[PDB]
């Protein structure tokens, strides 16, 4: 496994560690984003290995600040990482212009980091979706471990993804509400998991265009969604 | 320097190096953490007690600030560096902002430095979970837990090295909200003998309140160890 | 500069003139000297105009990462800390700030001043800048804690009056803001020179 | 060159270090060193390797700092090494550095415990960074410090050190363990543990009596001070006792290997 | 640039590369030395591939510094390497002390350069012996270093190809009595003793430590010595 | 030898409702000697809507204005097109200024443009980049002439007679011009003439202006 | 393969398999074109179309600097990389000498920083294809360059998937385009991208991308307003 | 395992990386060059692969300095790395030694700087062979590095593909009489005959030459004389 070197390139013109960072990516709870014109969604599968488990903790989904959310799929740890310095890179921004960053910027600046590996001795394992409203309204994009960002309307990350991208393609118009967001975002999941889907075994967030801020529902309102349905 | 890629992607997504970090982390010994209401209390299996090791008491869960304790698994010297690591940090934290660190705060450094060195070249991982368990300065108790991969996350109660998932799989089923003290300590001894051999000489257990800090006695422990290896026979 | 800011019970006052000198021409009647950092926390600007608003604005900075690393806001003492760990690394390269930083985390109203070399002292009572020496006078002898939110407000906007009518470099306009426990208002602001008619209407 | 690299430092499959575990190999392999913590002193006992004819002493001025087996760290500092013996010299020098380093900094005595770990920390890291192989060493320490007293750790090339009552690395040092399991405790006098020393080097290496030129003592003791120069700091305090690292003679040591050799005749009588 | 240490350890607990040094260490020419109580003299063969090397250009023993001298064993060039850095070593000492560096110091000073490269990355071992031969406070001294940085003091010894038999043969012939116009007698008998044709003041060369110097003899001192032998 | 050297003249900016004006004269001096009449070094685009006006030294002013064009160009290209606002290169230009801070430009500089709501704005600086927003602005060596008739005929706050209508952007510039001639009259080192820029929505019209060239 | 692994081995035959691999991620990318007229250059990219009602911007197509700008294909990271070395080498110029960094120089260099990355070990090609389109006092040019380090001057060009028949169709057409106007380059770019496209998918504005750039013209990358009055 | 490396003698002490990258060089398209009394001509058959490349792409030959030109063969992009360097040690002749570099002196800078990169493990040889055309203080001299960083002066030389056909038709060129402009017609006439045709489809011939016509400034040669 260390016979071919991590800048090395298969005979079909991809590069090893970034194609298995990939196939780690698939091994990643479900993540997925819908773009919507009220705001934007988040929701992830929690994939807790224990009740024992304070669910808070494992939080895949995570400010950047006001008006980003990312939220991870595959090695937390890799994750938690590049969140930082969005984080980091938001806020360097706000100081220097004092206004929000663009979502854009900010996915672009997260990416920065994930070409960086010859420095870090491999890929992060990890893609991110980050969603955000910004002047030109909601957006949601998806970092790879490439470093390529891609805005997307709807995404899946995770062991999910391929299913996910099946409902997506059939439910998915570019007109919706955030409730039927909210809603299409919650059945996915339901429908991917192995567990059986409970207000604490996902996370939902949204940034609403109107405010431009970020709300993470609680149980509580999460459980308002499998209400209707 | 050398800066060679030790840990890298194999072709099905895995990180080896990190894996076999994890593999080195179920063959230590056993530690075992609970939360109650008002208390912590962290429990670690001992190697034995051979007639010459020191009979001056040697901690096996390790200080880190006044409010904040660790118990690790895995290599004895690696996690010697990480806690070096974390008592210097937590000592930083005051330093820079006066108040103590909270310990969610000292455990994601933790597993930051963890995950640190699963990138780094030049570097194998540390071969270390560690449980740290704490009070902040607000009379709320935690208790974390970080694997090799540099991966930390709360717990009600947890386990780790040998038969960690053993442990965790009987804690599931025992454990509730709002045990005393007295009723931790009792689960923790439960839980840790369900893999250790006696409760005699192999287990040292430590009890964190709000500001107070205290190991059991063997004395106080063994009675505690057949208040439970009675309730085992059942 | 005149700047003051005091602890009683209902929370912090805190008070301010709006002009910035260029030695004996008058740059501006109107500048803030408020920096609202956070939204718990607010700090003064003396000295150094720009030293201040550069080096609040990066305190307000380290504030916000704490609170998105951390999930929770960062203490008082923290963000005083944090500047006063700035101004002492650049003790040697002659900033010039006087710094108030006031707000009100879980352990209630804090208030700190933070100077340029690296002090950071936390009294309940403090005035800041050429003007100082004289709105001490009048808030030295109008202070209490008991004060009501509207005698506090009277008591720091006078203060800063005084300051202000005596002190070549103080001016413009009074600005007084209240910490209390839900964050803070911006309570008032008054030209000095309206002021002087209303407190003494001759 | 990567395609030649060893790799050191990775993990094996169980989570293993195969440098450290072939480091220990090597530390198996060498001359047997014991060590007994009483309360009057520690003591190690070491087997030196066979005395060729033709070698001759170093003519140090200073006897009780080093032998062939046994070096002094600090005053209240002692340690013997075995493994790879070049490589005991390497962090010998390191460990005088820093109990003297600290010394320079508190003016005082460093702990036998912190020596201790600042010597595996040095070692730790070569299992981890660094693409070299780890040291290949295991030291025994001793020394006196007023936060413990009499101590004795041994160290592995791991980094990870242990606290001890007593203990042998080297060659059998399994069977060296089981035999001090047996005949220490808690109460001994220097000249009961200088015996146990014996009795069980002597055990390992298969002797009928104890071979003086195949073995080096040394013990770690607080004997009265001396140059107690009040004069010249007035408010300074100065121990009545202070601990001495001292290598025994020939002749020191003969006297106690003939009272180990009575205590060898005196346990093949009941048999 | 690499980094990555060559000497490792093996299995049974051995340092391959080590034993390999050493092994290129004892296919050197002869060179001995002895000690006796008023002096020390060192010996070794010049064995040149050819007459037409000018064998006055040849040197297989070495002065360190006033009162210190070597030869060795192995390899010549590695060898050169260890000298030099004793040369300055003897030196650094007396910029500092002012006195001449104990001979004792000195090894130990070789012996780290020595195990240097027995785990640095990037090199092999030192594939050379040396004996050091010298005198100060405590006297007259002769020592051995090995590639493993280990040392040993010795009466009397010798390194290089017919080294086990040389070694014999100074067990019977080696009195602690002796003085130095014996010991050097000794020396030479004892080259003499595995040499392939006559022994000139040629194809040897003899240092010797007498009174408070190291002197390597010249052609003329040594052919005087080569006459009664 | 300095490396510092005052090139003199004076810019001044009036916001609008729905427009900000800003000049500079065109003198650049040497020492005791005059380089050119004709500098248009003081005012430089820097998007559509913002401009930034130096004063000091026209040596650091090229500097700065090359120093935050390329700023200004990287933040369209990280911002998928899109131009800074004026507050936005505001506060960068705050923040570039106080990065020298050790050895300063030597500019007074403004900073004006359109707001988002498209009202005039007008930050000044200082050498280190304190700034405020403003509804006018002069900086140079005529500044403490100029400012304080701008406040009198603008804020009108020593008059009884209630404030006269918001100022149209004719009567704006006719009030600067008012004030850069009497400028260049008393201020010997502005002189030749003032650039006019009026910034608005729709575009920058350009006016240049004679002053009096002794 | 004994010889594949590693960009600083030759093979016996005397190829170095990393470059030729690195070629391959080009040769997979999304086609894109460019043309080059008497006074113009016109890049068009074929994007990714939408996956139903499901769009997905990259951004393949950069503006360099006022005269000049590139379109990638391969991989779209080291793109971004190239795209930001040629960019602030394209500031610096512009500083230092006050006008545009000119075409053939700026080849020059884009051509050397790849070839900074094919000769040591831990520096790896680029796997990305440019088309550099720009315009200096010496009229209009383009660029394409590759992994290898080298650098093609076309008249036209493209490259990416099926980008052989975009090459089929340019080769016939492409010794009028010296007199076409810019609507015809900007036809003639179109229709050569067409013929890269999967069967019965065919090019609109929200799977193309077009770039031109000229005399009297920065780089300009049409939007959808602009665009529609080109692809009907 | 002997041939993964530039840093590795083979057995027989052959260092085969260099040997491989030499025939990266032999499979290139081919150039030749002539020293004459009056000056250097070089010139190289530039193969295309597309029809619709500009006149003037991948230029093979480049200035070096006034007086000097590097003519590569083989991987355009590693000779464009050597031009670098010889045109940094031609700017520090002039900067440094305020002097036109000499070519024996060009050449043998850019014999040191290829063979640096057959001695370490990391980088690996040039895959490009250089021709030097100098006229400087020295004279007319023409050099070739080859990637081992050999380097030769020659009268006349050959390269790449053709280059055994190449020098069979440049051994019948008279070194002591001919000229520059005589050169140019021979050297383009020789690559013409040896060109490919069925393989190759699509080439021109750049020449280019440093001569006294030249005001011994290095040019490629006006396309009249071709
Ligand atoms: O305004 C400043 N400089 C001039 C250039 C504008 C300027 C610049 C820096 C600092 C200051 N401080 C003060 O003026 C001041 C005056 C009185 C007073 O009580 N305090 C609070 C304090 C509390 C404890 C210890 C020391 C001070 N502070 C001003």
């Amino acid at each position: 496994e260390y016979d071919r070197g991590v800048n090395t390139f298969s005979p079909e013109g991809r590069i090893f560690q970034i194609e298995y960072a990939v196939e780690a990516i698939k091994l990643g709870s479900t993540s997925l984003g819908i773009r919507t014109p009220e705001g934007v969604v988040l929701a992830a599968e929690k994939r807790v290995p224990s009740t024992l488990v304070v669910p808070s903790s494992m939080s895949k989904i995570m400010e950047v600040d006001s008006h980003i959310a990312a939220v991870m799929s595959g090695m937390v740890a890799d994750a938690r990482i590049l969140v930082e310095h969005a984080r980091v890179e938001s806020q360097n921004h706000r100081f220097t212009y004092n206004e929000p960053m663009s979502v854009e910027s900010c996915t672009l600046a997260t990416c920065d980091l994930s070409i960086q590996f010859g420095l870090m001795s491999r890929p992060f394992g990890v893609s991110l979706l980050i969603a955000g409203v910004d002047e030109k309204g909601p957006q949601l994009w998806q970092t790879d471990p490439s470093g390529t960002h891609t805005r997307y309307d709807a995404q899946a990350i995770g062991g999910g993804a391929e299913a996910a991208q099946s409902v997506f393609t059939e439910r998915y118009h570019r007109n919706m509400t955030l409730e039927e967001g909210e809603t299409l975002a919650v059945d996915i999941l339901k429908q991917v998991m192995e567990d059986q889907l409970s207000p604490e075994n996902i996370e939902v967030a949204v940034v609403r265009a109107d405010d431009g801020k970020l709300h993470m529902y609680t149980p509580t309102e999460i459980k308002a969604i499998m209400s209707r349905m | 320097s050398y800066d060679r890629a030790i840990t890298v992607f194999s072709p099905d997504g895995h990180l080896f190096q990190v894996e076999y970090a994890q593999e080195a982390v179920k063959k230590g010994l056993a530690a075992v953490g609970v939360l109650g209401s008002d208390s912590v209390v962290i429990a670690v299996e001992k190697k034995s007690a051979v007639k010459l090791q020191d009979s001056r008491t040697i901690r096996k869960i390790y200080k880190v600030d006044a409010n904040i304790y660790l118990a690790f698994a895995g290599l004895s010297a690696d996690a010697r560096v990480l806690i070096n690591k974390a008592q210097l940090e937590c000592q930083r934290f005051s330093l820079n902002y006066e108040d103590t660190m909270d310990v969610d705060m000292l455990v994601r450094y933790v597993a930051g430095v963890q995950q640190k060195s699963t990138q780094s070249g030049g570097s194998r991982p540390f071969g270390v979970a560690t449980v740290i368990g704490g009070f902040n300065e607000d009379g709320k108790p935690h208790l974390w837990k970080t694997d090799p991969s540099g991966m930390c996350s709360a717990w009600r109660a947890v386990a780790i090295g040998r038969h960690d998932q053993t442990v965790i799989e009987y804690m599931e089923k025992s454990y509730k909200d709002g045990m005393s003290r007295d009723e931790c300590v009792h689960f923790a001894i439960k839980s840790l003998l369900e893999v250790v051999e006696s409760g005699s000489r192999n287990i040292e257990l430590l009890v964190l309140q709000y500001k107070e800090a205290r190991y059991l006695t063997e004395e106080e422990l063994q009675k505690f160890v057949v208040e439970v290896e009675k309730e085992r026979e059942e | 500069t005149t700047t003051l800011a005091f602890r009683f019970n209902g929370g912090i006052i805190v008070a301010v003139d709006s002009r910035a000198s260029t030695g004996q021409y008058i740059a501006s009647q109107t500048v803030m000297k408020v920096l609202e950092i956070n939204d718990y926390l607010l700090g003064t600007l003396a000295g150094g105009a720009a030293d201040c608003q550069y080096w609040e604005r990066v305190l307000g900075m380290e504030c916000r990462l704490w609170e998105l690393r951390n999930g929770s806001r960062i203490t008082v003492a923290a963000a005083s800390k944090i500047l006063a760990n700035i101004t002492y690394a650049y003790r040697n390269h002659g900033l010039s700030m006087g710094t108030m930083v006031a707000g009100w985390d879980q352990f209630g109203p804090s208030l700190y001043y933070v100077d340029d070399k690296g002090s950071r002292v936390k009294q309940d009572l403090f005035s800041v800048g050429s003007g100082s020496i004289y709105a001490y006078g009048v808030l030295d002898t109008g202070y209490r804690k008991d004060l009501s939110v509207e005698d506090a407000c009277d008591l720091a906007r006078r203060s800063i009056f005084h300051a202000t009518y005596r002190d070549g470099a103080s001016g413009g306009i009074v600005t007084v803001y209240h910490v209390h426990e839900k964050g803070w208002t911006k309570i008032s602001r008054d030209d000095q020179t309206k002021l002087y008619h209303r407190y003494f209407p001759s | 060159s990567h395609r030649y690299d060893s790799r050191t430092t990775t993990f094996s499959p169980e989570g293993r270090l195969y440098q450290v575990e072939y480091a220990v190999e090597a530390i198996q392999q060498a001359g047997t060193v014991i060590g007994v913590c009483t309360k009057d002193g520690v003591v190690l006992a070491g087997e030196k390797m066979v005395p060729h004819p033709l070698f001759d002493s170093e003519s140090m001025q200073d006897k009780n700092t080093s032998g062939e087996k046994m070096y002094k760290i600090a005053e209240h500092i002692g340690c013997s090494v075995a493994g790879v013996t070049s490589d005991a010299y390497a962090l010998l020098n390191y460990a005088r550095l820093s109990a003297l380093r600290h010394q320079y900094t508190f003016q005082e005595p460093m702990a036998i415990e912190d020596l201790c770990r600042i010597l595996c920390d040095e070692k730790q890291l070569y299992t981890q960074y660094g693409g070299v192989r780890p040291y290949g060493v295991s030291f025994l320490l001793v020394g006196w410090d007023r936060y413990y007293g009499y101590q004795l750790y041994s160290t592995e090339p791991s980094g990870d050190y242990s606290a001890w009552s007593a203990y042998a690395i080297g060659q059998n040092d399994q069977v060296a363990h089981a035999l001090l399991k047996k005949d220490w405790h808690e109460s001994m006098t220097l000249e009961d543990g200088m015996l146990l020393a014996l009795r069980v080097l002597g055990k390992t290496m298969d002797t009928a009596k104890i071979d003086l030129d195949r073995v080096e003592v040394a013990v770690m003791r607080k004997v009265p001070a001396s140059n107690i120069d009040q004069l010249l700091d007035p408010f300074k305090h100065h121990p009545k006792t202070t601990p001495r690292f001292q290598i025994l003679t020939r002749s020191e040591l003969k006297p106690h290997a003939e009272r180990a050799d009575q205590a060898r005749e005196a346990e093949e009588k009941a048999e | 640039e690499a980094f990555y240490g060559l000497t490792t350890f093996s299995p049974s607990g051995k340092l391959i590369q080590i034993e390999y040094a050493t092994t290129a260490a004892g296919k050197g020419t002869t060179a001995l030395g002895v000690k006796a109580t008023d002096g020390v003299v060192i010996a070794a063969k010049k064995k040149a591939p050819s007459t037409l090397v000018d064998a006055s250009s040849i040197q297989k023993v070495f002065v360190l510094d006033e009162h210190v001298g070597c030869t060795y064993s192995g390899m010549g060039p590695d060898c050169r390497v260890l000298i030099d850095s004793a040369r300055k070593n003897c030196q650094q000492y007396k910029l500092m002390y002012n006195e001449p560096i104990p001979i004792s110091q000195l090894v130990r000073k070789i012996s780290a350069i020595y195990q240097e490269f027995t785990q640095s990355g990037g090199v092999r071992p030192f594939g050379c012996s040396l004996l050091v031969a010298g005198v100060d406070a405590n006297g007259y001294h002769l020592y051995q270093v090995d590639p493993s940085g280990t040392f040993w003091a010795w009466k009397a010894t010798a390194i290089g190809t017919g080294s086990p038999d040389a070694k014999a043969f100074l067990e019977k012939r080696y009195t602690v009595d002796m003085e130095l116009e014996d010991a050097v007698h000794t020396a030479l008998l004892t080259l003499k003793e595995g040499f392939d044709g006559q022994m000139t003041s040629e194809n040897t060369q003899v240092g010797r430590v007498v009174e408070n110097r190291f002197e390597i003899l010249s052609v003329d001192q040594l052919r005087d010595y080569l006459d009664q032998i | 030898w300095s490396p510092y050297q005052d090139n003199g003249g004076t810019t001044a900016a009036i916001a609008g409702k729905d427009f900000v004006i800003l000049a500079g004269d065109t003198r650049l001096n040497g020492d005791f000697c005059l380089h050119s009449r004709h500098d248009q070094s003081k005012i430089f685009q820097l998007t559509p809507y913002t401009y930034m006006a130096s004063n000091g030294m026209q040596a650091d002013r090229l500097q700065l204005q090359q120093m935050l064009k390329y700023r200004v160009k990287w933040y369209k290209y990280n911002n998928g097109g899109k131009v800074p606002s004026t507050k936005a290169i505001a506060q960068l230009m705050s923040t570039m200024l106080y990065h020298r801070r050790f050895f300063p430009y030597y500019t007074f500089n403004m900073v004006v443009g359109l707001d988002e709501e498209g009202h005039g704005v007008c930050y000044s600086y200082d050498a280190v980049g304190s700034t405020e927003p403003f509804l006018y602005g002069t900086r140079g060596s005529a500044a403490s002439f100029v400012e304080p008739l701008l406040d009198c005929l603008i804020n009108r706050q020593h008059m009884t007679s209630q404030a006269p209508p918001e100022m149209t952007k004719e009567e704006t510039l006719a009030m600067l011009k008012n004030a850069f001639t009497g400028a260049a009259e008393r201020d010997i080192y502005t002189g030749d003439s003032v650039s006019f820029f009026i910034i608005t929505k729709d575009g920058v019209q350009q006016e240049s202006f004679e002053l009096r060239k002794d | 393969n004994e010889y594949d692994s590693d960009i600083t081995t030759w093979s016996p035959t005397g190829r170095l398999f990393q470059i030729e691999y690195a070629n391959e991620a080009v040769n997979n990318g999304s086609a894109t074109v460019g043309v080059k007229g008497k006074n113009f250059v016109v890049l068009a990219a074929l994007k990714r179309s939408p996956v139903a009602e499901l769009s997905s911007y990259q951004e393949k197509v950069f503006e360099i600097d006022e005269h000049v700008g590139m379109s990638i294909s391969g991989l779209v990271a080291d793109g971004r990389v190239l795209a930001r070395y040629l960019r602030t080498e394209c500031m610096n110029y512009r500083y230092m000498y006050s006008n545009g960094m000119p075409m053939n120089q700026m080849a020059d260099m884009i051509g050397e920083k790849h070839q900074r990355h094919i000769q040591c070990s831990g520096k790896r090609p680029f796997g990305v294809g440019l088309l550099l389109a720009g315009y200096d006092r010496q009229g209009p040019h383009l660029y394409q360059t590759v992994p290898s380090g080298d650098v093609y001057d076309y008249k036209a060009t493209a490259m990416g998937v099926r980008s052989q028949a975009s090459r089929t169709y340019l080769e016939r057409h492409f010794e009028h385009f010296s007199d076409c106007t810019l609507d015809e380059l900007v036809t003639h770019a179109l229709k050569a991208l067409a013929s890269a496209t999967s069967e019965g998918i065919e090019l609109n504005v929200k799977n193309t991308t077009i770039a031109i750039v000229g005399k009297d013209t920065p780089f300009t990358i049409f939007e959808e307003e602009s665009a529609r009055k080109y692809l009907d | 395992g002997h041939d993964q490396s530039t840093d590795v003698f083979s057995a027989e002490g052959r260092v085969f990386q260099v040997e491989y990258a030499g025939k990266a060089v032999d499979n290139s398209s081919t150039a030749v060059a002539a020293c004459c009394k009056d000056g250097v001509v070089v010139a190289v058959e530039k193969v295309h692969t597309s029809r619709m490349l500009e006149k003037g792409s991948n230029n093979r030959i480049h200035a070096v300095d006034r007086q000097a030109g590097i003519c590569i063969c083989g991987l355009l992009p590693d000779g464009r790395a050597i031009v670098s360097r010889a045109r940094q040690e031609a700017e520090n002749s002039r900067d440094i030694f305020a002097t036109p570099i000499r070519g024996s002196v060009l050449a043998n800078r850019v014999g040191e700087f290829m063979h640096a990169y057959t001695t370490h493990f990391a980088y690996r040889p040039f895959g490009c062979s250089a021709i030097i055309a100098s006229y400087a203080d020295d004279g007319p001299q023409l050099f070739v590095s080859d990637p081992s960083g050999t380097v030769a002066g020659y009268y006349g030389v050959a390269l790449g593909k053709a280059k055994t056909v190449a020098k069979s038709e440049l051994e019948k060129l008279d070194f002591s009489s001919l000229t520059c402009d005589e050169a140019v017609g021979k050297l383009a006439s020789i690559l013409h005959e040896v060109h490919d045709k069925q393989k190759d489809k699509l080439y021109e011939v750049e020449v280019a030459w440093v001569c006294d016509k030249s005001d011994r400034k290095f040019v490629h040669v006006p396309a009249d004389m071709v």
